């Protein structure tokens, strides 16, 4: 009767399991981040960059402890176990949601700032020696925390206490909930998804990628100890960014679900699903708070994974059949990619190396992997002129009508570069004889363009063959 | 339906 | 007597000249930004990226109009002409400072977002075709404006009305001024300098540089019309970033001057200087609001300047004496640099090309230009082994004791690579015989390391020679 | 002197 509607109906097993995960993440997170904060505080580094990096890691540790010590216990009591009434008053309702929002901005901005300091260390060392200072980095970290508090102000006005009992008078129906319309709530949830998640993680990913490549080039073409440390920092920060994106995506999907699904679609089934989804997505938020100190400890492991992946790329290109076998057996990432977006399979198909292609596919290589322009291994094989690789690829389930950013299909590339044999085999496997690129060019048009009169003929024949169908 | 969640 | 202290004492000529600049920037800025807003609003683009870019340019135009229509007239009346009393009340005082702050964040965040969308267009075209959409860019621009308003909230609490007349009762002593202590004011001014200026412009500069290089490589390795458009966008955005940094640096210095200079140092001379500095720095703020529409119109000019600079680099490296003469006469930037930070002089000194070095210096090339590791042309000349270039460089005023990030001087490089003749000439010009790198290596130590026993001898002689003096 | 500006 009085507060029946506010009942959540998650089974007791769920609550106990989630409580176990929450308490496990509480101790792992508090010990990990506590030890980090303590150590870094008592630490004095000769090298400016080491000091500056540690200031950022100290910020990340502080934000994590605030969520684990203050947010987690409140969440466990009032959102996992006792859904109504809210125990902690109006200020507690606003303070809880303010703290959580502000901590996401602080984490995101600390990660982006870290990725900028590393980028400059690697790509502008001489300017970085002068333009950077310990005391200026401290001032900037203060500005980050103030900016994070300012961006979280909307939660003070969007969240509050409401009595959702039948007639709004029963004390059991007193809940911490949004106190603004859906239109207003949509705006604030989108602000957080963009400015704490999508935008900052996209910028940290770009800076981290460019820094990693530039380090490889500046090494390939110095201080051994600096390169070793920078390579660890880049790879740790990459694991931090990936960990952040995986852990926060469900949370942002859940909040968008809350404002985008219409009343009519809110069945009890969907209501029931939501409160289970809440358990999973809030668990992953506490994983986010606990994982960074563990990632710092796996720095040498991350360098090894990276060394293996990069060795498989050279093995697959250079034509070292044996090297590829060994590296795969170890556990080297078969679907790793270089600066262009080429996987080992891309590099194998490009250079010939029928064997290495067969070995890679067998281990479970993505046959339809796209480089940054949308070229599949089948594109590369058609372009260079290797029939056996095309047959092997098609066999393993390669898309015959896969198109790049310009709308170039494999049949376009076979016809353009005078590969009659390949034109034949692609047609046989269901290649559209009149596929057009952005500019209306068919395989036939490209055959004639490059004075390939024999291949224009077979394509004419392929075209008239379609016409007889009707 | 119509039973929206109250917990964000 | 009653409000004498509040008198500013800028001459009438200053006020009239500044009024002329302000009114000139008002019409140029309002027409330029007005035409931009009007056109872009009525425009429908087939290509997603063109639409998305135009949404950002429309934001930049709106922010500029708000400053020119609302901030400029209030500034002209109450800060240039009539310093006291403030005419526009408490809400006008807070609103004026809130609007200006929010517009800087909106400009900065729009520029960074634009530089991300271009980076992805150039470096991740295939993923950009799918991950991006017109409606999602509009939602993100809304979040930017909300974020900008939230980051400007401190100005609502830091600025207000005060009566600074002798006894605080005279209506003429009513001023719009900070109403918080210096400690609080310092915090909010630093927040703006970091989050509207330093951080966002550093991120936009990195993304813009990487995109420009990556376009050159991906071209050198396609859609002619897309490359042409992207090259214009990168170069326009580069001019926008540089324009922003030049126009806003004085303003941030003036605000830091206001909170960092102590009462005792505030002489009437310094007070008088400040109010002149205010005229210049606020003029440059309105230049910022007026310049972007002009920069869009110079897109082809920017591409030409860029083409000339890049041709001078190839001319100076390849050894085309004539090509360099012609390109300099045109007006090609003599102090341009490549991805490594090498100027034409760097590339000339590196390849030999005594003539081209002499021609470049004569035109006013920076002789002590640093690449990204701090190598001067003299470093490069010493490393390769070109005596005549070292003499020519030293003559023109090259630093004989210039050190890279590792602390390597030219004498280290001459000794390391078996260049006896160069060791001699560097010593003669005041090269410290016992300069140490970060690892304690002297030129003598490096001579012995690389089995250069003859050069170790001359350096021993150079070392003992010092000892006989002192 | 101690006469610091009032205009930010
Ligand atoms: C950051 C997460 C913390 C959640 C738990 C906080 C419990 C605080 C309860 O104390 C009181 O709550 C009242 C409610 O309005 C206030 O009037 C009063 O000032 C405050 O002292
Ligand atoms: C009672 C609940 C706790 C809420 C307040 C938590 C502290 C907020 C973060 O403090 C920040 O710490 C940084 C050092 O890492 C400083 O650079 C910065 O100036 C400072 O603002
Ligand atoms: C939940 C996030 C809470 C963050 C709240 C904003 C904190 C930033 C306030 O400024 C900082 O205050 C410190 C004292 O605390 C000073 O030592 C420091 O110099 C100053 O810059
Ligand atoms: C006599 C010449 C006939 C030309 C016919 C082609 C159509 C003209 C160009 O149309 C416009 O091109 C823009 C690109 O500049 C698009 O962004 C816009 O959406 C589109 O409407
Ligand atoms: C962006 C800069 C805009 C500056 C111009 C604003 C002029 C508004 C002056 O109106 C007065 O404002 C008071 C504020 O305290 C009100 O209380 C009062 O009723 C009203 O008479
Ligand atoms: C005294 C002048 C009045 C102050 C208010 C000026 C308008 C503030 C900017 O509006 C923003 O315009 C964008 C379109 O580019 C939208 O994306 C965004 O949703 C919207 O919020
Ligand atoms: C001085 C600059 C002031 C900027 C203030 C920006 C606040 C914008 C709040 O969100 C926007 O509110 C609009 C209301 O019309 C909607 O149209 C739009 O969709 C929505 O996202
Ligand atoms: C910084 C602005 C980036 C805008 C992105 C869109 C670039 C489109 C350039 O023009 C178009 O190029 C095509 C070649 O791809 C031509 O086929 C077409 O005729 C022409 O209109």
């Amino acid at each position: 009767g009085p507060n029946s509607d506010l009942d959540v109906n998650t089974d007791i097993y769920s609550k106990v399991l989630v409580t176990a995960i929450y308490l496990a993440l509480f101790v792992v997170g508090t010990v990990g981040n506590g030890v980090t904060l303590f150590t870094l505080a008592r630490k004095k580094s000769l090298q400016s960059l080491q000091s500056r990096v540690d200031y950022y890691l100290g910020s990340l540790a502080l934000s994590d402890l605030l969520i684990l010590l203050f947010a987690l216990p409140v969440d466990l009591y009032n959102f996992i176990w006792v859904h109504h009434p809210w125990a902690f008053g109006d200020a507690g309702c606003k303070g809880y949601y303010f703290l959580r929002e502000a901590c996401t901005y602080a984490t995101a901005l600390n990660v982006v700032s870290l990725s900028v300091e590393l980028y400059l260390a690697i790509c502008h060392p001489f300017k970085a020696k002068t333009l950077m200072s310990r005391s200026r980095t401290k001032k900037f970290i203060s500005a980050i925390w103030l900016a994070s508090a300012l961006l979280a102000i909307p939660m003070l006005f969007t969240m509050g206490l409401q009595n959702l009992s039948g007639d709004g008078t029963h004390p059991g129906g007193l809940v911490c909930t949004p106190i603004v319309d859906t239109a207003t709530l949509r705006v604030v949830i989108q602000l957080n998804t963009f400015m704490s998640f999508l935008f900052p993680m996209l910028v940290a990913s770009i800076l981290n990628t460019v820094a990693a490549r530039r380090l490889t080039v500046m090494v390939h073409q110095i201080e051994p100890g600096r390169v070793q440390a920078l390579r660890r920092g880049v790879l740790v920060l990459r694991a931090v960014v990936i960990a952040f994106v995986v852990c926060w995506l469900p949370y942002h999907v859940r909040r968008l679900m809350f404002v985008y699904i219409s009343d009519e679609q809110w069945t009890t089934a969907l209501f029931d699903f939501y409160h289970y989804f809440y358990m999973l997505s809030n668990a992953l938020v506490y994983v986010s708070a606990a994982i960074n100190p563990i990632l710092y400890n796996l720095a040498e492991d991350l360098v090894e994974d990276w060394e293996k992946a990069r060795k498989l790329l050279e093995a697959a290109r250079k034509g070292q059949d044996d090297e590829v076998r060994i590296l795969l057996a170890n556990g080297a990432d078969v679907n790793t990619a270089d600066e262009t977006g080429f996987t080992p399979l891309h590099l194998a198909a490009w250079e010939g190396h029928l064997g290495i292609v067969e070995v890679l596919l067998k281990n479970g290589a993505d046959v339809n992997a796209n480089d940054e322009r949308g070229h599949t291994p089948l594109h590369l094989a058609a372009y260079t002129g290797h029939l056996e690789i095309v047959e092997v690829l098609l066999k393993n389930g390669a898309g015959v009508n896969a198109t790049d950013v310009i709308g170039t299909a494999p049949l376009h590339l076979a016809a353009m570069w005078g590969h009659l044999e390949i034109v034949e085999v692609l047609l046989k496997n269901g290649a559209d004889v009149n596929a057009q690129d952005k500019f209306g060019k068919t395989p036939f048009d490209l055959a004639i363009d490059n004075g390939n009169e024999d291949i224009a003929e077979v394509l004419q024949k392929a075209a008239t063959r379609e016409l007889e169908v009707l | 339906g119509g039973r929206r969640p109250y917990i964000l």
